[PDB]
């Protein structure tokens, strides 16, 4: 299996494992759990990946090592975002150290999006969405109290994060995947297990 | 808790939203009277959309000036985070035009727009998530401080390629805190997710004004007319 490659296939794997175990995320309708993923998919896995390399030095790590310089960004499948998410996101977090708590908590923030395309169980999604916004906001005035603007700073990442994500046209590493199925049939499979 | 003079703040851009809010009767004057030899009656539909929206671009320009800050920047960076909100800003203008019974915005000609209205233009792929957009705000009962900090936080987002990005996120603070301040104070339960949720319709706003910019791409295809100013604003070409 390629370099690369098996990076991708780790990738996907470690993305799909994380939301697994988000609490109540496997209490959705399998289907919801496949919108839910198949549309968080391209921001959950550049946040991942961006954060993850903020003490890489001019380059975006993914699935421990492989570190994707610009030289080869078009290789690795993060062409078409590789400059702004060392600037927007990889930047804009070692600056202000934005811890794994943090992380974990935005990248929930975008798995639990209720205005999901086809999303059956908004409401129960949005609750969900909710009580991340709380438990962030405690976390920051607990553990950066001398900080009254991180949470919202934090917050404010998730358009630049969304912008990024626009800005592929594809779902990231998919075809770079062993299997050859369709974005869905690859998600509900890989849910189960 | 406490609001203290971001009171003062907040009356300004409070007032100010009010006051460029809508355009002079004169200007949509001369648009209704530019209709041509007999209009294709789904032109002058589509007209109305563009040429009023050259409006609602320079009400934005005019209401962006008068925020503390602007000042401070230099003339590139100022002109930059102009081109960059005017699309997002439009959304927070358009859906506070919105009627909730009819299901329509209504335009600064007193027409209400509908789902029709924009397909009878050749807008019909945007159109439901313009709507969209306008019922999840009016769900959220976002009021005018809200609206007008909210608008002055997408003003000064630091993008790249800003040359002082740096001091557009300084000043970007300020208002940021402005509506803490004012949320919390409202001393209304929930004030950490009614602030959360305010600030999230930004990253709707990137899909938004990427939405946009998707359509006069496509105007552009399709060869129908886009204002100059628009093209020059929005970089449509
Ligand atoms: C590419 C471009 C042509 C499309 C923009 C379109 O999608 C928008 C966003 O749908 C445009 C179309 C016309 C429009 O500019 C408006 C008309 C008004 O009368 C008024 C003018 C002024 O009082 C604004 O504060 C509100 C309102 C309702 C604006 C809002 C944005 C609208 C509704």
């Amino acid at each position: 299996v390629s370099d690369i490659c098996q990076a991708a296939d780790r990738q996907l794997y470690q993305l799909i494992e994380w939301a697994k175990h988000i609490p109540h995320f496997t209490e959705l309708p399998v289907e919801d759990q496949v919108i839910l993923l198949k549309s968080g998919w391209n921001e959950l896995l550049i946040a991942g990946f961006s954060h993850r390399s903020m003490s890489v030095k001019d380059g975006i790590m993914l699935a421990t090592g492989l570190v994707v310089h610009r030289n080869c960004a078009h290789q690795a499948g993060v062409g078409a975002i590789f400059d702004r998410v060392l600037t927007e996101l990889v930047a804009k977090m070692r600056e202000m150290k934005m811890d794994k708590t943090e992380l974990g908590c935005l990248r929930s923030i975008v798995l639990f999006n209720p205005e999901a395309k086809g999303l059956k169980s908004t409401q129960q999604v949005e609750n969900l969405r909710e009580k991340v916004y709380a438990i962030l906001e405690e976390y920051c005035r607990q553990t950066y109290p001398d900080q009254s603007g991180r949470f919202a700073k934090l917050l404010l990442r998730l358009p630049a994060l969304r912008s990024i994500g626009l800005k592929c046209l594809e779902h990231l590493f998919f075809f770079k995947l062993v299997g050859n199925t369709s974005i869905d049939s690859f998600l509900l499979s890989m849910l189960e297990s | 808790p406490i609001t203290p003079e971001q009171e003062e703040l907040i009356h300004r851009l409070v007032y100010f939203q009010n006051e460029y809010e809508h355009p002079s009767p004169e200007d949509i004057k001369r648009i209704v009277n530019a209709a041509p030899e007999e209009e294709n009656v789904a032109e002058e539909r589509f007209r109305h959309i563009t040429e009023i929206t050259i409006l609602t671009v320079q009400l934005i320009v005019e209401f962006s000036k008068r925020l503390p800050g602007f000042d401070k920047l230099i003339r590139e960076d100022q002109i930059a985070l102009l081109k960059a909100c005017s699309s997002e800003v439009m959304m927070f203008r358009m859906a506070r035009r919105y009627d909730a019974e009819t299901d329509s915005i209504l335009f600064a000609t007193n027409q209400p727009y509908t789902r029709e209205s924009y397909t009878v233009a050749g807008m019909g792929d945007t159109v439901e998530d313009l709507l969209r957009f306008c019922r999840h705000m009016c769900a959220m009962k976002v009021d005018n401080a809200e609206y007008a900090l909210l608008t002055a936080i997408v003003i000064f987002s630091e993008r790249p390629s800003l040359s002082e990005g740096w001091k557009v996120e300084k000043i970007q603070e300020i208002y940021i805190e402005a509506l803490k301040a004012y949320v919390e104070n409202r001393r209304k339960p929930y004030a950490t997710t009614i602030f959360a949720k305010l600030l999230s319709v930004l990253t709707e706003l990137r899909t938004l004004g990427n939405m946009n910019s998707e359509t006069c791409f496509s105007l552009k295809l399709k060869n129908r007319k886009v204002p100059s100013f628009l093209e020059e604003i929005w970089d449509v070409v």
